[PDB]
RNA sequence: CACGGUGAAGAGACAUGAGAGGUGUAGAAUAAGUGGGAGGCCCGGGCCGCCGGUGAAAUACCACUACUCUGAUCGUUUUUUCACUGACCCGGUGAGGCGGGGGGGCGAGCCGGGCUCUCGCUUCUGGCGCCAAGCGCCCGGCCGGCCGGGCGCGACCCGCUCCGGGGACAGUGCCAGGUGGG
RNA sequence: UAGCGGCCCCCGGCGCGCCGGGCCCGGGUCUUCCCGGAGUCGGGUUGCUUGGGAAUGCAGCCCAAAGCGGGUGGUAAACU
RNA sequence: CGCGACCUCAGAUCAGACGUGGCGACCCGCUGAAUUUAAGCAUAUUAGUCAGCGGAGGAAAAGAAACUAACCAGGAUUCCCUCAGUAACGGCGAGUGAACAGGGAAGAGCCCAGCGCCGAAUCCCCGCCCCGCGGCGGGGCGCGGGAAAUGUGGCGUACGG
C-alpha cells in the first residue's frame, strides 16, 4: 500500500492517496504523516534522480 | 521547492557559461510551468515579485511626473515628462506605443494616474502599461531600482510564464536567493501547494 | 522467489579465498578456558612475584564494532537459522565500507572460536606480520561484495522449476522451434 | 547491537523478505504438529524481551492455534431460551489464541511453568505462537536470584488463570476511567464489593 | 476480504517522455498567449527585425507551456483468456523401476557412416519361478595343490519433488445479502 | 478457679565471641555520549460486555503504524 | 566412497528431578442459563447469577500510572465510611448504576529486555579430599565434561543512565 500511495503521488492524486492512506492506516493524523514522509522519500528520489 | 537540485542546477549552468560565453547581452532567465489549471478558468492569481539585486543588465525605465520630479531626476538621469506632454504624446496613438514599447516598464506620480485614462485607457494597456505610483518621501534614488525587477506572475490565456533573472558574474549566494524568492512567492500565490510544477530551468538564455 | 536479501548468502566464497581465510583466522582465535586459565597464571607469575588482536563473534559484538567503523574485516556464515539475525549484516557493511564476505559454514565458523556454531566472526586488529595478509585477503574480498553490492540488492533467487517440467517444457519449446524452422522450411 | 536491527526488520511485515520468510516459515509449521519442541526461539529479541534468557531451564514450545471465533457448541445450533441468546455463529471467545497457546502449552508440559509467548506466524487456517516455558527445579533456575518468582508455588499454571501478559490482556484490568469494571482485581471482585450489603451493627 | 503465488497474450487507463498542425489581414509568412530584451549567429564584415511597417496581442535574440493527434519503449496498475506448480486438495502403494540422457533391435530417405520416429524380450495348457548362476579384479590359510572370503558387471547413468490427478480454484476463517416451520 | 505462682524437659527468637570465605565499593561540579518492549498501537466491522451514552472493556476477522512520537483529556469530525 | 563438524529429529527400564489426583469456605481464568419482574411479551431484568470446565494459596487476585484531574493540583494496589441510589444506562418503561475528590485502615517498593562498556569476566553436572552432614550446602583441587557469542554475568531502566 506505501508503494500504491507513492504511485497515486506521483500522478499526484494526492486527495486521493490521502484517503486511501487514510483506509489503510486509520487515523487522518497516521495518513497525513505517512503522506508526508511518502512526499519525503519521493521528493528523495526525484532529487536523486536529477544527478 | 527544495534547494539541494536548484543548487545543483545552478552549478550546472554556472560551469555552462563556458559553453556559450555570451555577447547578445549577458543576463539569463528561468521557466515556470504549470500542470492542471484551466486557462480560461477563474481564480486567476495576479501578483508581484519584489527582487533585491535585479539582476537583468539593461533594465529599460522612465518616469512620468509633476514638479519636483525635474531636479532630481536630471541628477539621477532618468528622462522626466509632464502632464502637458502627456498631452503632446496624446496628439497620436502613433509614437506613444513605439515608445511605451521600447521602453519596459514606467513609473509615475499621483495626479498623472488620474489623466493616464483620458482616451488612452484601452490604448496604454494594449502594450502593458500600469505606471506604478511613487510616494510622498519624494525619494526615487535606487527605489527605482527597486521597484524595476519586481516580475508580474499574471494568469493568462495559457498556464506557463517565465522570469527574467540572473547573470553567471554576479554571486551563487545571492542569485538563489532571488530564485527562492520567485518560487516560493509563486507556490504561495498558486491555488495549491508546489505538486502544480513541471520542472524549473533555470538555463541560459542563449 | 527469495528476496535478494536472502540471496546474497547463497554467494559465497570460493575454495581457494575460504583457505587464505580460514589460514589467517586460526591465528587470531580466542584463547580457550584452558589457556586463559593459564594464561591467568602466566600473568600471575610475573605481576604477584598487551592483549594480542582477536576475532570478535557473535551478531551483537560485530554488529556494534561495525557500526564503530572499528571492524577491519567480517565474514559471516551463510546458513544461520533465522537469517534475522545477519540478513541487515551486510547492508550495514556495505554502507560503513566494511570489507565482508559470506563464508560457508557456521560450524566452521564456530569452530574457529571454540564453540558449536557461530554467526560471524570480525577481525578488528592484526599483527605486522599479518597486515600484508588481511591487505590481500580485503582486495580479494571488496572486489566480490562491497563493490557489487548494488547488483547484489537486485539479484532475486529461486524460480526454478522442477527438473521434469522444465523437461516438459523444453521439449514442447524445442518442438514449437523445429515447428518453426519447418514454416520457412 | 543486532537486537534492534531485528526488531525493526520483524516490523516490517509486508516488506518482501518478511513476507517470503513468513510463507516459508508458516508452511514449514503447518507441515509439524500442532504442539512441538522448538530447539530455540525463532525470535531470539522477542523472546528475551518476554523473559527469556539462553540459559538451561528456558524451553520453547512452538503452538499452533485455528483461528476464527467460538462457534457455540449445541446440538444443530439450537439454544433453547429467548432470542438475545440464540447466537451460534459469529460469537467470539473472551481470552486471545495467544493465550489459548499458552494454556495447550501449559496442560501438555504441566511440569513447566508458562512464561510469556509471542506470534511466529500464520495463514487463514492457522495462527502460530511460541511459546516460553521454565523448569522451576532445574538447578540454574532454583539458584539464580533473579529469576526464582516462578519457584514459589503460587506460580502454578499462570497460563490457565491469566497471569501471563496474553492472560491478562483480556481480563479489561488497568489503570484509569476506561477500567472501573476491575477495581479490586477483578470483574469478580468489583462486581462481588459492589453487589454487597454492609449491613452494620449500629447501622 | 484473506490464505493465494508464476508466466504469455487480449483489452483498458497515456505517466516518464519522442515527434508534431495553428488565419478577421495587418506584417517577411501563418506572431496559440505571455516575461523581458540596445546589441547573437555565421566567420572588421554579413542577418531579418527589437524599431519602420503596424494589427485583435507586433515577430530579432532565448524561453516555458500548452490544445489535440500520433508513435515509442519501462505507464504501473486493472481486467479477460490461455498455461505453470510450489500452497492447498484427491487417489494408489509394503510411497518398487518417475523424468531425461545414453547404449541396443527394428523402420523412413542418403552416401561402412550422420538424422527423425519407434520398441524393449511373459498369450498353446487350472505347472514352476525368491534366497544368482556366470564373468572379471583383489585378499587370506596350510606345502603349483587344497580350503576360504571381498568388490564390480550381470540388474546402465544423472536428478530437485513417491507416483499420478486437479490447482490458485475447490476449501477454510470473517463479514454481507437471500432462503430457511429443519 | 485465682496469682508478674513454682518446678522439669523441649523448641525457638534474641545478644557477644572465634574460624574460613566474600565485598575491596561513595557523593558533589563540569564535559562528552545514550536512551527503549510491533501483526503491537491505531482504524473499520462483527459479536459479547459496561453507567460509559456516534461505541467502556474484551475477542474474532480485515487493514495495519509512528517517533519534536504514541495514549488519555467521558459527543462523532477538521484546525490549533 | 569414507571420515568429521553443525542443524533438525528419534530411541532408551540411560543419570537425576518434576507434573497428574484430592479438598475446594474464601481466590483466579473461562463458559454461562432459565424460573422471575415488566401485572401480556420479544429488548431489558433475573445476571456476568446458578449449573459446567480449568488452576491455586494460607491468602489469592491486584499493584508501582500509556492514572486522576483542570485544581493553589494530587500520586502503586487493596479495604472501610462518604461520594450515591448520584452522574449515567433504560420498550428513558420496569428497573439498572459507577467513578474522581475527601476522611481513614494499611503503607514499600522495585527488576529485566533494549542502549552501552568489561580477554564469557556467567551457569550446570560428574571425580577426589576436608567440613557440615533430617531444607544437599561451604572451601580447595581436576591439560574433567557440557551450556552459552542465535548473548550468560557485572553496571544499568525513564525517578534518567
Ligand atoms: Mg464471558
Ligand atoms: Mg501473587
Ligand atoms: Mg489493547
Ligand atoms: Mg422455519
Ligand atoms: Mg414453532
Ligand atoms: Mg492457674
Ligand atoms: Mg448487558
Ligand atoms: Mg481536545
Ligand atoms: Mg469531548
Ligand atoms: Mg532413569
Ligand atoms: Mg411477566
Ligand atoms: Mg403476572
Ligand atoms: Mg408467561
Ligand atoms: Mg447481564
Ligand atoms: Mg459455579
Ligand atoms: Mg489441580
Ligand atoms: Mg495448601
Ligand atoms: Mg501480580
Ligand atoms: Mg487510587
Ligand atoms: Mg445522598
Ligand atoms: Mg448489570
Ligand atoms: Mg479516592
Ligand atoms: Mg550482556
Ligand atoms: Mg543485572
Ligand atoms: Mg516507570
Amino acid at each position: 500500500y506505501e508503494r500504491r500511495a507513492m504511485e497515486l503521488l506521483k500522478v499526484s492524486k494526492d486527495k486521493r492517496a490521502l484517503k486511501f492512506i487514510k483506509k489503510r492506516v486509520g487515523t487522518h493524523i497516521r495518513a497525513k504523516r505517512k503522506r508526508e514522509e511518502l512526499s519525503s522519500v519521493l521528493a528523495a528520489m526525484r532529487k536523486a534522480a536529477a544527478k | 521547492v527544495s534547494r539541494d537540485t536548484l543548487y545543483e542546477a545552478v552549478r550546472e549552468v554556472l560551469h555552462g557559461n563556458q559553453r556559450k560565453r555570451r555577447k547578445f547581452l549577458e543576463t539569463v532567465e528561468l521557466q515556470i510551468s504549470l500542470k492542471n489549471y484551466d486557462p480560461q478558468k477563474d481564480k486567476r492569481f495576479s501578483g508581484t515579485v519584489r527582487l533585491k539585486s535585479t539582476p537583468r543588465p539593461k533594465f529599460s525605465v522612465c518616469v512620468l511626473g509633476d514638479q519636483q520630479h525635474c531636479d532630481e531626476a536630471k541628477a539621477v538621469d532618468i528622462p522626466h515628462m509632464d502632464i502637458e506632454a502627456l498631452k503632446k504624446l496624446n496628439k497620436n496613438k502613433k509614437l506613444v506605443k513605439k515608445l511605451a514599447k521600447k521602453y519596459d516598464a514606467f513609473l509615475a506620480s499621483e495626479s498623472l494616474i488620474k489623466q493616464i485614462p483620458r482616451i488612452l485607457g484601452p490604448g496604454l494597456n494594449k502594450a502593458g502599461k500600469f505606471p506604478s505610483l511613487l510616494t510622498h518621501n519624494e525619494n526615487m534614488v535606487a527605489k527605482v531600482d527597486e521597484v524595476k525587477s519586481t516580475i508580474k506572475f499574471q494568469m493568462k490565456k495559457v498556464l506557463c510564464l517565465a522570469v527574467a533573472v540572473g547573470h553567471v558574474k554576479m554571486t551563487d549566494d545571492e542569485l538563489v536567493y532571488n530564485i527562492h524568492l520567485a518560487v516560493n512567492f509563486l507556490v504561495s500565490l498558486l491555488k495549491k501547494n508546489w505538486q502544480n510544477v513541471r520542472a524549473l530551468y533555470i538555463k541560459s538564455t542563449m | 522467489k527469495v528476496p535478494p536479501a536472502i540471496n546474497q548468502f547463497t554467494q559465497v566464497l570460493d575454495r581457494q579465498t575460504a583457505t587464505q581465510l580460514l589460514k589467517l583466522a586460526h591465528k587470531y582465535r580466542p584463547e580457550t578456558k584452558q589457556e586463559k586459565k593459564q594464561r591467568l597464571l602466566a600473568r600471575a607469575e610475573k605481576k604477584a612475584a598487551k592483549r594480542p588482536p582477536v576475532l570478535r563473534a557473535g551478531v551483537n559484538t560485530v554488529t556494534t564494532l561495525v557500526e564503530n567503523k572499528k571492524a577491519q574485516l567480517v565474514v559471516i556464515a551463510h546458513d544461520v537459522d533465522p537469517i534475522e539475525l545477519v540478513v541487515f549484516l551486510p547492508a550495514l557493511c556495505r554502507k560503513m565500507g566494511v570489507p565482508y564476505c559470506i563464508l560457508k559454514g557456521k560450524a566452521r565458523l564456530g569452530r574457529l572460536v571454540h564453540r558449536k556454531t557461530c554467526t560471524t566472526v570480525a577481525f578488528t586488529q592484526v599483527n605486522s606480520e599479518d597486515k600484508g595478509a588481511l591487505a590481500k585477503l580485503v582486495e580479494a574480498i571488496r572486489t566480490n561484495y562491497n563493490d557489487r553490492y548494488d547488483e547484489i540488492r537486485r539479484h532475486w533467487g529461486g524460480n526454478v522449476l522442477g527438473p521434469k517440467s522444465v523437461a516438459r517444457i523444453a521439449k514442447l519449446e524445442k518442438a514449437k522451434a523445429k515447428e518453426l524452422a519447418t514454416k520457412l522450411g | 547491537g543486532a537486537y534492534k536491527y531485528i526488531q525493526e526488520l520483524w516490523r516490517k511485515k509486508q516488506s518482501d523478505v518478511m513476507r517470503f520468510l513468513l510463507r516459508v516459515r508458516c508452511w514449514q509449521y503447518r507441515q509439524l504438529s500442532a504442539l512441538h519442541r522448538a530447539p530455540r526461539p525463532t525470535r531470539p529479541d522477542k523472546a528475551r524481551r518476554l523473559g527469556y534468557k539462553a540459559k538451561q531451564g528456558y524451553v520453547i514450545y512452538r503452538i499452533r492455534v485455528r483461528r476464527g471465533g467460538r462457534k457455540r457448541p449445541v446440538p444443530k445450533g439450537a439454544t433453547y431460551g429467548k432470542p438475545v441468546h440464540h447466537g451460534v455463529n459469529q460469537l467470539k471467545f473472551a481470552r486471545s489464541l495467544q493465550s489459548v497457546a499458552e494454556e495447550r502449552a501449559g496442560r501438555h508440559c504441566g511440569a513447566l511453568r508458562v512464561l510469556n509467548s509471542y506470534w511466529v506466524g500464520e495463514d487463514s487456517t492457522y495462527k502460530f505462537f511460541e511459546v516460553i516455558l521454565i523448569d522451576p527445579f532445574h538447578k540454574a533456575i532454583r539458584r539464580n536470584p533473579d529469576t526464582q518468582w516462578i519457584t514459589k508455588p503460587v506460580h502454578k499454571h499462570r497460563e490457565m488463570r491469566g497471569l501471563t501478559s496474553a492472560g491478562r490482556k483480556s481480563r479489561g484490568l488497568g489503570k484509569g476511567h476506561k477500567f472501573h469494571h476491575t477495581i479490586g482485581g477483578s470483574r469478580r471482585a468489583a462486581w462481588r464489593r459492589r453487589n454487597t450489603l454492609q449491613l452494620h451493627r449500629y447501622r
